[PDB]
């Protein structure tokens, strides 16, 4: 440490570091769509690397001795760190053997700005060589803290200043997703008071196999494993299956609960349209239902596309929700619909007006339109890395003898088996789902409303898929009368998603379409009453 | 009978939480209250309806912030805010606009813990007017929390509206006392941070506005800083501004801290 | 064990030096049950010691005058050149837990671990006694340089942190707490001159450095128990440090109790608190703006160290929102200690935390309505209304915003004891938020909404405090607003006056079905709501009737019945006769069911709806030039009828009790029926009550009388307004039984004339006679200062009725006094007892003060041994008291051509005289 304060550490030498950081802030956003021109050299490829390791050492070294650095200027320096981790290229060099102590020199640092800013003298976060699982125990305590610490809005996050919960919260998911750390931090905090510790070995320092599945078995040991596979993601594809047999033998109904849920989230880490199966970049797809337009495409038509692209733009630095977006910069328009057999990602400005209005500008989660039945016959030729077809075969043959248990095992079957429907890929495997929904509605009681609103949205997408038919019509058609007149209002919800995928693609039947207005009149009664007052009545109903 | 089955539903929701369903035990406590409906229990009635608030907002900490599930989506956040609708409107019939306005101090600190921050902005204003005939104090604490949310919303132009609305009642109740002096702290020093962040044009700057940046153009120690912003920004020097972040960072809260980052880019 | 507390012809000094050279003894006399015996006598005699006992081992010489396992010379307790206390500690160590050679533990197999825990807490009680034992070395005669290397001194005492168990681990984790809180009250804080003079007698190097950081561990400790005797080490020892030169150590000790405010033993948060109740925190926010380093302290943290809203948002007030019902109390009584010690910044008084800690020393250096409500002017500091609204802002948003049952529940509780101690009225700038908006009416719309609803009064352990909290702030609006209810002239503020008024008539209409069982416009009937109010106080009162315990005072329904007629009370007074001529029927008849249980506060009920049934600066100012100027300005100034069943009931009651806060309610109940001229037609044919109150005047003067001090003020007002209809020839022979034949004046002689001489002197020839004859009893009386207050009456009454007669009087108090002062007769202990003697001079004749012979011989005197600080203090303050008339009432010209008369030599108090007064 002679030299780095001579050779770095001049304060000629350090105002480059910021002005220098905001350089490779822009031009690694841009690689998502730039040609191959303009991508970054394979032989340049090391030393960009080893830059943002430099730059930000030189953030802690200000807090040790003069003040901040310029608290903008702890903004640019993880920036350049945010997008390194992001870039297939960029990250697998920090994983290799040659790069143990680069690696842990970015969790020494970014755990060094969270704990000098967040955490006020006299607390904690929350409440080999040994610089190695230095680094390993400083990883375990970080990913807690996204309960309390880093979300957005917390009562224990009125101490981080809320531009750094964008871009602390994205740094601290792909850390922990190097070979380095990894198998250390999917080991849920309960286990390490309890006589769990084998050896490691990887050629690296903790190499841990994965946790077995008697541990498993008690819901404050099960509640905290769950937490660390979903924001954490997974890696190579070795990884994914190795997480899917230890949650089979959990298949006491506490335990049969909290097991049916984590099955769902690990299906959509393979739905996911870049990466699948990092939430650091990415997020869900999702479908438009509503087709691209007629009206474009002429020579006063190719003139309407440029000028509501300014507009649009603009509004989403202003009004959306950032759920895609960690950095600060400006012109981030990114909608993850992909092409379809998938293909290339489509960008921002091409879909102008395709997104549905059941969703809030730019927030991606799931919100039961995820897949559109329009994208489901063009994929699947059928209209009336993971092997993701291998994983929706085999939860076909358990929920259907569960449901062919008790009452609170009854509600959230039904719901795990609407949210894969994304993922069934034949026409066969749509047959069977119809089957089991409606000899249970003439078994189980029709007064269970929880059971109700789960349902209505199951049994109704099915038959867009299949067809129509006069024999599919007459009970499809019947339950959606019902369920509207019900004082249950998240009730209510669920049963008017049902209505779109009937109405959406199937040339439908010439009596059913006389049950349309039941379906009219619904919506007549309810703007009047919210036209005034929209404050008071709701706003996922509104 | 009618009044023997309200009693029958009670002992039902309480084996259930033990037995840590709860969107069932949840569905129970919505039966007790369709029962005081067709007897008339009044302030008992809402009772019913506001412990089935309890149970939906469980449901989701274990879905979105303790099993942060991706295939959570808020069918337990739509039955949150509906067994508060029912709530709200039997308090007022009644006549107690104070306790109506407690139930929506709770519907809103979860939709920030949840992530939803523009509707989060929302209901801590509705809860302030059923407040500022009764209870002038606890109805500008449900206006403080309506500025943090807005900059987690990043509505800057709407985070104006909110801030002139705090001042003009200490000028009207606390001329300050006290519990209203630390309000004015707060919103003398976040009113001169938007206007260098965005600069109105003098049609929409109204006369509450062009009073507070003459003064500049509270304590001791960051009363004399803050007159020194508002003319680098008129005089655009980047050494001038670089140098106050730094000592003006131990200063602020980081509610506070936000603000002033967002000035120093717009400006560089 | 048990008399030693009662130690504090009388137990003489010798008498109790036996008792302790009997315990050295058997200390050493083996048993395990004799050994533990005399180590629990040993540990209550420092902590609570017999006064005579106490100077004798502190004394240099000590046990000499009054005559006139272990291997070495300790030298015992006869020996001179050293203290008792320095003899004591030598003793108790080398037999129980060291061993004079080295630096190591001894076994457990030899001494008890019961017994090494006594022996602990002994050597800890007695350094806050004597401190300069803990720095000697252990044996006096070193002991053997060839068997044993090097001698050690008495620190390896501090070693026993690292041994085993609870209660050793922890009792020298306070061992080292009054170690330190001893060396700056012994040493004025002057930690540096007061080591020097200890390293060249007895040469350890032990300084405080190496003590804080064996105290900083033991907060961390693993066990529950270890760790509730680590923080009542930091009750005794951060208050000292934080005013001292070792203040950079004591600031991180107040850090590292704040990460101990989440233990789950319910004793360790109750005693982080108490030492969270004691803190200063004005002097506390000096300290950060002094420090760089400290504010980042580990990982070099940047921002403030912000202790006081971290320590009053995120644990006093967050501890009242814990599940215990032992926990939340304990947190009320804090934010009494915390709200005059404050400091939030920039007021329009104090501005730095310099001139913040220089105002709380000035003061300590420098010198019927019912009960809820005020009219005066009020004056109030400025500044003290700023930290009481504060602490009322965070209070009411973990009542509004909580989420939990428990934040509602024990934050009522939080409220209802600042307005007993900072009363709404009083401090009504610091209540006041919004309502109306100007003598306020705090915060009371949200309070009527908790009880309104079917959950909040279903428990009686917190809807007895909200009741007594919602009357304090209607009645903060009395001086502003009283010009249905007619009387309120306010119709923003009747609809919290209707429902009050709703709530507690249909509280005491639950009470009255529960006392008489009874099947269930106060009316609780048709309600649901109040039919779970009554199923709630027949719990309560199943198991008063079941299990006799009388002398409790929380029994939560003897206890809710307390708070519902203290409340009804309250409001009766902004009440007139037409909102109660239509219930005057009702109240009447609960009280006859509600009279047997707490007679004490149901005649409080009674007392007050017969008034309303018959209508009734920047630390120059601080330190200097404010309290100059308070000084030269009072000088220039001394230049110059449904009753009648329940009216029988209450003196059956009088006769037959013996609980004497009852008797004292039952002489004011009486006073109110002869000024409001009730006819004495209570006694209709006999005199059966007036005949027993001259009886309880036989039971004083013996002393056959347990509670006198209580009633003696009340039984003498009652018999001085009857005889404007017993004679007050008859009235003035019973008072004179008392003083000469009976106990001390202060408690029954003195408060026995208050009610007489305002009641004669300031209220044709036989009236004359008789104030000659209450003159001639007070000059017997004079000693005391209360006796002083009630002549001060007399001399303002002779300057208005007749100023020939008021010239004579003030003469003859004049050489009787001056007299007395010189032989320090004169209780002038108190400041309470200077402040009624200036005030006295100024308002006696000039006349009588104008020759200087008298006040100068009574001036220049020395008393008889200044010893004693009983006889140092009245000296002092009769020096003091007649040197304030030769400055106003004569000037310099009169008072020095009299000492070229009067030959007093400036050699009166010398030092050659003031050295063998000390010691004589």
């Amino acid at each position: 440490w002679s030299k780095l304060n001579d050779l770095f550490g001049d304060a000629a030498l350090y105002q480059s570091l910021p002005t220098l950081a905001r350089a490779l802030a822009q031009y690694l956003v841009v690689v998502s769509k730039l040609p191959s021109h303009l991508h970054l050299p394979p032989e340049k490829e090391k030393d960009i690397v080893k830059f943002v390791v430099a730059t930000l050492e030189a953030l802690s070294w200000h807090l040790i001795h003069e003040q901040i650095p310029l608290s903008l200027d702890l903004q640019a320096g993880l920036d350049c760190c945010c997008l390194a981790l992001q870039l297939p290229g960029l990250w697998s060099v920090v994983s290799s053997t040659e790069f143990v102590t680069h690696a842990c020199s970015l969790i020494h640092c970014v755990h060094f700005i969270l704990e000098a800013v967040a955490v006020q003298p006299g607390e904690q976060l929350l409440s080999n060589p040994k610089y190695i699982t230095a680094a390993c125990e400083m990883v375990a305590e970080m990913v807690e803290s996204l309960q309390s610490v880093l979300a957005l809005g917390h009562k224990r996050n009125s101490g981080v200043p809320a531009f750094l919960t964008p871009l602390l919260r994205n740094i601290i998911i792909s850390l922990a997703r190097l070979p380095l750390v990894n198998s250390y931090t999917r080991v849920p905090p309960l286990v390490w008071k309890l006589g769990w510790s084998p050896k490691p070995g990887g050629d690296f320092g903790t190499a841990f196999p994965e946790i077995p599945v008697e541990f498993l078995q008690e819901k404050e040991v099960f509640k905290e494993f769950i937490y660390r596979i979903n924001t954490l993601g997974w890696t190579s594809r070795t990884q994914f299956e190795e997480t899917w047999a230890t949650l089979l033998g959990v298949l006491r109904t506490q335990i049969n609960v909290l097991a049916v849920q984590a099955i769902t989230s690990l299906v959509l880490s393979a739905m996911t349209v870049p990466v699948a199966g990092n939430p650091a970049v990415s997020c869900l797809e999702q479908q438009p239902r509503n087709k691209p337009l007629k009206a474009l495409d002429t020579r006063f038509g190719r003139k309407l596309s440029i000028i509501r692209g300014i507009v649009e733009q603009e509004i989403q630095a202003m009004v959306s929700k950032r759920e895609n977006i960690a950095t600060h910069h400006l012109y981030q328009a990114w909608d993850p619909v992909p092409s379809l057999t998938t293909g290339a990602l489509i960008s921002h400005e091409k879909l102008l007006l395709q997104i549905n209005p059941e969703r809030e500008l730019g927030s991606m989660s799931y919100k039961l339109g995820q897949v559109s039945i329009h994208s489901v016959w063009l994929g699947n030729s059928i209209t009336p890395g993971v092997d993701i077809h291998s994983c929706s075969q085999f939860l076909l043959e358990l929920y259907s003898r569960w449901i062919l248990t008790p009452a609170i095992l009854i509600s959230e079957v039904v719901r795990s088996l609407l949210v894969v429907s994304d993922l069934f890929t034949e026409r066969n495997q749509f047959e069977l789902m119809y089957v089991t929904l409606t000899e249970l509605r003439r078994v189980h009681p029709s007064e269970d409303e929880i059971l109700a609103q789960y349902l209505v949205p199951a049994t109704c997408k099915a038959a867009a898929v299949l067809g129509m038919d006069k024999a599919v019509a007459e009970p499809v058609s019947r339950l959606l009368e019902s369920t509207l007149r019900s004082s249950h209002l998240p009730s209510r919800v669920g049963a008017l998603h049902g209505v779109l995928y009937v109405l959406e693609c199937d040339l439908l039947d010439d009596t059913a379409k006389q049950l349309i207005p039941v379906i009219s009149d619904y919506l007549l009664s309810n703007l009047k009453g919210i036209a005034h007052c929209v404050n008071i009545h709701s706003q996922q109903h509104v | 009978n009618v009044a023997e089955a309200g009693e029958q539903f009670g002992q039902l929701g309480r084996e259930l939480r033990a037995q840590e369903c709860l969107p069932y035990a949840a569905w129970c406590q919505l039966a007790v209250a369709r029962c005081q409906q067709a007897l008339f229990h009044g302030p008992g009635e809402a009772l019913a309806l506001t412990e089935a608030a309890r149970l939906f907002l469980r449901q989701e900490r274990d879905a979105r912030q303790r099993l942060v599930c991706p295939a959570a989506y808020g069918e337990p956040l739509q039955a949150a805010a509906s067994a508060l609708g029912a709530a709200v409107r039997l308090h007022l019939e009644l006549g107690q606009p104070a306790a109506a306005a407690a139930l929506c101090l709770e519907l809103a600190a979860a939709l920030r813990d949840l992530g939803q921050p523009a509707a989060a902005a929302g209901h801590f204003q509705r809860a302030a007017q059923l407040q500022l005939p009764q209870l002038p104090l606890a109805a500008l604490q449900a206006l403080g929390e309506a500025a943090s949310c807005q900059l987690l919303a990043r509505d800057y132009t709407g985070a104006l509206a909110v801030f002139t609305r705090m001042q003009r009642l200490a000028r009207e109740h606390g001329s300050a006392l006290g519990a209203f002096s630390d309000v004015l702290v707060r919103c003398e020093v976040s009113r001169v941070l938007l206007l260098l962040l965005l600069q109105p044009p003098p049609a929409k700057l109204l006369p509450e506005h062009a009073q507070t940046l003459e003064k500049y153009s509270l304590p001791e120690e960051l009363f004399l800083l803050l007159q020194s912003l508002v003319m680098a920004t008129h005089e655009k020097d980047t050494e001038a501004i670089k140098s106050l972040q730094v000592e003006m960072w131990p200063l602020l809260t980081a509610e506070q801290n936000h603000l002033l980052h967002l000035v120093l880019q717009e400006t560089i | 064990r048990y008399l030693v507390p009662l130690l504090q012809v009388s137990p003489s000094a010798e008498q109790l030096v036996q008792v302790y050279e009997l315990t050295l003894h058997h200390t050493q006399h083996q048993d395990h049950n004799v050994v533990t015996g005399a180590l629990e006598l040993l540990q209550q005699l420092f902590r609570t010691p017999p006064p005579e006992l106490l100077q004798t081992l502190t004394a240099v010489g000590g046990i000499g005058q009054l005559t006139a396992r272990i291997k070495g010379d300790i030298g015992q307790s006869t020996d001179d050149d050293s203290a008792p206390l320095v003899h004591c500690v030598r003793l108790l160590s080398a037999s129980f837990l060291l061993t004079g050679g080295k630096n190591v533990l001894v076994p457990d197999r030899d001494v008890r671990v019961s017994v090494k825990a006594l022996a602990l807490s002994c050597v800890g009680a007695a350094v806050a006694l004597h401190p300069e034992s803990f720095f000697s070395k252990l044996y006096k005669v070193p002991l053997d340089t060839t068997e044993y290397p090097e001698e050690q001194y008495v620190s390896d005492i501090l070693n026993y942190i690292d041994h085993g168990d609870p209660q050793v681990r922890g009792a020298t984790a306070i061992l080292c707490g009054t170690l330190i809180c001893s060396i700056l009250s012994r040493s004025r804080f002057h930690v540096g001159d007061w080591m020097g003079t200890i390293r060249t007698l007895t040469g350890n190097t032990f300084s405080l450095a190496d003590c804080i950081p064996l105290l900083r561990k033991t907060l961390k400790d693993e066990s529950s128990v270890t760790c509730k005797l680590a923080c009542t080490a930091v009750r005794n020892c951060v208050m000292s440090l934080c005013s001292s030169s070792y203040s950079e150590l004591g600031l991180q000790l107040i850090i590292d109790v704040l990460t101990l405010r989440n233990s789950s033993y319910w004793l360790v948060r109750t005693e982080l608190l108490e030492t969270l109740a004691e803190i200063d925190f004005r002097l506390v926010s000096f300290l950060e703006a002094k420090a760089e380093n400290l504010h980042r302290g580990a990982h070099h943290y940047t921002g403030l160290l912000k202790l006081q809203e971290r320590v009053l948002n995120n644990v006093v007030i967050h501890l009242l929102g814990d599940e215990d019902p032992r926990v939340r109390h304990v947190a009320a009584a804090s934010l009494i200690r915390l709200v005059p010690k404050l400091f939030y910044k920039c007021d329009q008084g104090q501005a730095d935390p310099v001139v913040a800690v220089a105002r709380d020393q000035s003061s300590v250096y420098l010198k019927r309505i019912y009960r809820g409500y005020n009219l005066l002017p009020s004056i109030t500091d400025v500044t003290m209304e700023n930290n009481l609204s504060r602490v009322i802002a965070a209070v009411s948003h973990e009542l509004i915003t909580s989420t939990t049952r428990a934040l509602t529940f024990g934050c009522c509780e939080a409220l209802c004891l600042l307005s007993t101690a900072f009363p709404v009225c009083i401090w009504s700038l610091g209540w006041h938020c919004g309502v109306p908006p100007l003598c306020t009416v705090g915060m009371a719309t949200m309070i009527l909404t908790l009880l309104s609803s079917a959950w909040f009064p279903l428990d009686l352990s917190a809807h007895q405090d909200a009741l007594i909290l919602a009357g304090n702030l209607l009645a903060a609006s009395a001086p502003k607003s009283l010009r249905v209810w007619p009387a309120l002239g306010d119709r923003a503020l009747v609809p919290m006056v209707e429902q009050l008024f709703s709530h507690l008539l249909k509280v005491i209409n639950i009470c009255a079905h529960v006392l008489d069982d009874v099947a269930p416009l106060g009316s609780f009937y048709h309600l649901p709501s109040y039919l779970r109010l009554h199923d709630v106080l027949k719990a309560t009162h199943a198991n008063y009737k079941v299990t006799l315990d009388l002398q409790n005072s929380t029994e939560k329904f003897g206890g809710f019945l307390r708070s519902a007629l203290d409340v009804l009370s309250q409001i009766l007074e902004l009440a007139t006769l037409q909102d109660i001529g239509k219930c005057v029927e009702e109240i009447l008849g609960y009280l006859k069911s509600c009279f047997s249980r707490e007679p004490m506060m149901a005649t409080v009920c009674v007392q007050q709806l017969l008034k309303t049934l018959f209508g009734t600066p920047g630390l120059y100012h601080y330190c200097f030039m404010a309290p100059y100027t308070h000084f030269t300005q009072a000088l220039a100034d001394a230049s110059l009828r449904l009753f009648e069943p329940l009216v029988i009931k209450a003196l059956k009651q009088y006769t037959t009790t013996t609980c004497v806060q009852l008797q004292k309610q039952v002489l004011d109940l009486l006073a109110q029926l002869v000024q409001l001229r009730v006819n004495y037609c209570l006694l209709d044919s006999d005199q059966v009550f007036i005949g027993f109150v001259l009886k309880q005047f036989e039971y004083i003067e013996v002393g056959q009388f347990r509670e006198s001090e209580a009633i003696i003020p009340n039984i003498f007002f009652f018999l001085v307004l009857l005889s404007y209809e017993i004679g007050i020839p008859k009235i003035i022979q019973l008072c004179d039984g008392i003083m000469a034949s009976g106990r001390k004046a202060v408690t029954h002689a003195i408060p026995a004339l208050q009610p007489i001489v305002h009641d004669l002197f300031v209220l044709g020839k036989e009236l004359e006679t008789q104030k000659e004859v209450v003159v001639s009893m007070l000059l017997r009386l004079i000693q005391y200062h209360q006796v002083l207050e009630m002549f001060i009456l007399v001399l303002q009454q002779c300057h208005k009725e007749n100023e020939d007669k008021w010239k004579r009087l003030s003469r003859q108090i004049a050489d009787i006094i001056l007299p007395m002062l010189a032989k320090q007769q004169m209780h002038i202990d108190s400041h309470e007892a200077l402040g009624v003697l200036n005030t006295l001079f100024e308002i006696l004749a000039p006349s009588s003060l104008r020759p200087v012979d008298m006040l100068l011989r009574s001036m220049f005197v020395t008393p008889n041994t200044m010893a004693s600080v009983s006889t140092v203090q009245l000296w002092i303050s009769g020096i003091l008291a007649i040197l304030r008339v030769l400055i106003s009432q004569s000037t310099e010209d009169i008072v020095l051509s009299r000492i070229q008369e009067l030959s007093f030599s400036p050699y009166l108090i010398s030092c050659t005289v003031i050295n063998r007064l000390r010691d004589g």
